[PDB]
Parts: C-alpha cells; structure tokens; sequence
C-alpha cells in the first residue's frame, strides 16, 4: 500500500537455509544434548550479533 | 528388468505372457480403466522405486531400459509378495 | 482426482470417500482421512501463492530486499549474471558485478588449465 | 529478460493465470544477453554497436 | 473366574479371555472355526487366511456374525460381545476400523480384498451384537471444521467414470450389508 513503514525491519538479511523471551537464562550441557537444539537456545529469538555468532 | 516388467503387467491384466507385446504404452493395453492403470503404476513404484515422468505414455519396451540401469537382480517388495501368493494360494500343498 | 489436478497448489485437499486405497505420492486422500482420530485426518495441501509469496524486508542500514527463498540464503537480491563463455571470462567484470552487490558465475569455458584459472580467481579476490 | 516490467509476473505467479493454471511464483532470475553491452564487459566497442542494432522479437515468434 | 482360549492359525495367535459361565459354547466355535480355513503357508498370502492377528479376530467375528439372529437373543450373543471388546481394545486403540485398515496395507503384506473383508466383518459384528454407532466420533477433519480451520465441499460425479459402475454398488452392498440394506430396499420398492 505504497508505505515504507509497514516493511518488517531486520538487523542483517541472509544466512537463512530454506528447509525450516527470557532475559537471564542458564544452560547445562550433558552427553546427550543435541548440537542443533544447543545453538538454537544460545542464539535467541531476536536476529542480532548473538544469532550470527552461534 | 524387461522380463520382470512384462510379468508384473501380464499378471495384473489376467493375460498370457505372449498376448502382451513390449512395444506398447501402459495406458494403451489397459482398457482406459485408469484404476487398473495407476494400480500397475502403484506396483512399479513398489517394485523398482523411482519412476520416469508419465510412465503410462512411453512403451514397456522403451520403459524397460530406464529401470534396467538402476535395478539389479534383487526382486523386492511387490514381486516377492505375488510369488508368496502363487505357491501358497495354489497347490504345492506340502512343499513351500 | 480430476478436480485435484485442476486446482493442485491452491491449498485444496481432495478426499475420495468411495474407495479405500493408499496414495504413494499422498497428493489426494482416501476414506480413512475422514474417520481418522490422529493428526493424519488433517493434512493440508500447499498453496503456491501463499507459501512462496515474494516479500520486502529492510536492513538496520535501511536498504530494501526482494525476500524470496533464494534471496533468504545468499543475503543479496535474487538476480544473478549466469555463466557466459565469452562475457564471464575476465576477472575485471566478475569482480565489479560482485562490487555492485550481485552474485555472478565465473565460466571455466574460456579457461584451459588448473594454472590459468587459479590466476584468474586470484585476480577476482584481489578486486572484490 | 531485460527489465523489471517483463519479469514481475513470474515473481508474482500471476503469469500462470494466462494459461488457465493456478498462481505459480519463482524465487530468482538470471539475466544473460541483456548484460552483454555493460560499461565493464570485455565485448569490443564495434561488437556492442552490433548488439544494440539487433531489434529482437517477442516469445510467439522466436522459433523463426 | 475367567479362562484362556487361543484362536490360532499357523505362526500367529490371539489369547481370548472367555468367562467360564459360557465356555462350552465358545470352545465348540473354536473347533468349528479352525477347520473351514485352509492350511497355513509362509507370508499367509492366501485371501481365505489372515496375514495379521487383527485379521484372524476379524475372520472369527464374521463367522460368529453368520450364526446370530437379529431378533432372537441366542447362545452366541455374549460370546460375540467379548470378541469385539478384545478386538476394539488391543488393535483399534480408540481409532476407526478404516485407520487400522490403512496401516495393515502399508506396514504388513496385506492386499485390497485382504483388508476389505476385515471392514465388512467388524461392522457386521457391531450391529448383530447390537451396539449401533451413536458416539459423535473423534474425527480429526470434523474437529478442524468445528474449530474453524477447515471448510468442506462434497462433490458428486456422473456417468463416464468407470466401464462398470455396478461393481462399486456390489462391493458397497457386500461390505456395508448392515448399513445400506434399508436404503437399497427403499429405492428398489
């Protein structure tokens, strides 16, 4: 509708494979913890430097 | 694969091993039945795995070599189950 | 089944309630899907318009991308200069196209040796 | 392809409505012949002058 | 005070929990049932025989259903009632007979006429030992239209679809004898 404001803002656009809110958390690694499931939790919901880093 | 293809088609059509010529498409030698048509295509999906695109538009003679490449010896799901019936349902009464 | 072919990709599931069979492709449903209690009675077909809708998206810098499946991966707008045997031979063009911020293919076509193409690729790197 | 104006339908999927089929969008585009008269391609000056001289033809006729 | 009975054929069997009050009835059914079906052969591909324990209970249910009167409460009515309740708890797990009939075709080496006979036998058994379908069934699809996710349209075909339309109607009457027997009768009159 001819409005730039309605376009969703994202910090960095890219590195998105085409196949697929807590402030102070603690994560304990075991022998069984999944590699993918581990980095999901560490990266966090918001796309940011932390999402990139992990 | 050329012999195995002919047998799977001949058995489903209730017809003899020479009444089916190989140079003939699957939709041709079926009476436009369609349910009989995709039942044969359902069997070839089970038997050989990966099928060409519109296999019912290319003759059994032409369609034989396409499977012959990726197929080797081992009967598999559908043909074994039909041979499982042939001895069991008919009259090798004692010997399996 | 005929109806299913006329609107495949409109997010419409056809269920044949007449006959009990199994679809290997799982394009359309049989009698079961009606009566099923699990999450196998509720199967939705894709809608190509809604799944693969082209979008827009902005940087923190505030530069706009055409958001498609392809652009998602590469982090660049989904326009590529393909491999062209005379045109994409020089590093000087490959680089400047990438310096424009757009993906491009170097063509092995105009190259003859492991040695020759190595010096070409090194010339791309030095300029990008 | 040469511009946005001819390639936009294929991005949308609205192009398949012309052939009585449901919408059918694409994810990306590659641009060949169009690129050949750039500032910084190695194609010769007199060569580029021959490319622009080529008027071209729409999709109904190209097999002439 | 229960008693085990083993309905068995070849290499598969089901243990039936028979009350001792009526065992002299059920044990004579076991002998009369275990003689009409032919000799076992590996794969169990013979259409007269069961391939799975679920089919074997189905073949029994169908045989008991043929020896019941719809009006006269006979000797076999409390035998059929505790063959259903075993079959419904072991092999149906609160699903419909069709969703079970699906799994047997793609998991095991069963065929179409192998699975069609099971559906006939079960639904016949449900009506002959009177327990009609009065439960608003736990349909996935019809929960999703009540919630407002899915919308349904029924379409009805016409002439041209088959060479023989009548074979579908025969297959319908054979399988769904106890359900459409009132409808078919009404149209014919």
């Amino acid at each position: 509708g001819d409005d730039e404001s309605k376009i969703p803002a994202v910090e960095y656009f890219g590195g998105e494979s085409p196949v697929d809110s807590e402030d102070s958390a603690v994560f304990k690694a075991t022998s069984s913890t999944d590699e993918e499931s581990w980095f999901k939790a560490l990266a966090g919901s918001e796309i940011n430097w932390r999402h990139a880093s992990f | 694969a050329s012999l195995l293809l002919h047998v799977l088609v001949a058995h489903k059509l209730k017809k003899s091993l020479d009444s089916i010529p190989m140079s003939k498409t699957i939709k041709d030698l079926v009476g436009g039945k369609s349910t009989v048509q995709n039942e044969i295509l359902g069997d070839l999906g089970k038997e050989f795995g990966t099928t060409p695109e519109k296999p019912e538009e290319t003759p059994l003679e032409e369609l034989a070599e396409t499977f012959q490449d990726t197929f080797s010896g081992a009967l598999g799901k559908q043909s074994s189950s039909l041979l499982s019936r042939l001895i069991s349902s008919k009259m090798p009464g004692g010997f399996t | 089944v005929l109806t299913h072919r006329n609107k495949d990709g409109t997010g419409v599931r056809v269920i044949v309630a007449g006959t009990l069979d199994i679809n290997p492709d799982d394009d359309y449903g049989f009698k079961q899907e009606i009566f099923d209690v699990t999450s196998n009675g509720l199967k939705k077909n894709p809608n190509w318009l809604e799944e693969y809708h082209p979008k827009l998206i902005k940087n923190k810098s505030g530069k706009i991308f055409v958001e498609t499946k392809f652009s998602k991966l590469i982090g660049r707008p989904p326009l590529l200069v393909p491999g062209m045997t005379p045109c994409t031979v020089s590093p000087d063009f490959v680089a400047a196209t990438t310096n424009a911020g757009y993906t491009i293919e170097l063509a092995g076509g105009g190259y003859f040796s492991a040695a020759g193409m190595t010096a070409a690729i090194d010339s791309v790197v030095s300029q990008i | 392809f040469g511009s946005a104006d001819d390639t936009y339908p294929y991005l949308t999927g609205e192009w398949s409505t012309k052939f009585d089929y449901p919408p059918m969008p694409f994810d990306g585009f590659l641009f060949g012949s169009r690129v050949m008269i750039a500032k910084e391609v190695k194609t010769s000056p007199d060569a580029k002058k021959c490319i622009a001289a080529c008027t071209g033809v729409p999709d109904d006729k190209w097999e002439q | 005070s229960t008693r085990p009975l083993t309905l068995s054929h070849g290499s598969l069997e089901h243990v039936l929990l028979v009350p001792t009050a009526s065992f002299f009835i059920a044990s004579q059914l076991q002998e009369q049932f275990n003689k009409i079906l032919p000799e076992p052969t590996e794969g169990f591909a013979a259409d007269d025989e069961p391939t799975t324990p679920a089919e074997l209970v189905g073949k029994f249910l169908g045989y008991v259903s043929s020896l019941v009167e719809p009006s006269k409460v006979g000797q076999f009515d409390q035998v059929l009632n505790l063959c259903l309740t075993e079959f419904e708890n072991c092999y149906l797990e609160g699903n419909d007979i069709h969703a079970l009939a699906a799994k047997l075709l793609q998991e095991n080496d069963t065929t179409l006429v192998k699975t069609k006979e099971l559906i006939k036998n079960y639904i016949t058994a449900r009506i002959m030992a009177k327990r009609p379908f009065d439960k608003k069934s736990n349909s996935a699809l019809f929960r999703a239209v009540g919630e407002g996710n899915a919308q349904l349209v029924a379409i009805f075909g016409g002439q041209g679809n088959t060479d023989d339309y009548f074979e579908e109607l025969r297959d319908l009457y054979q399988t769904y004898h106890v359900l459409v027997g009132d409808l078919i009768k009404f149209s014919a009159e």
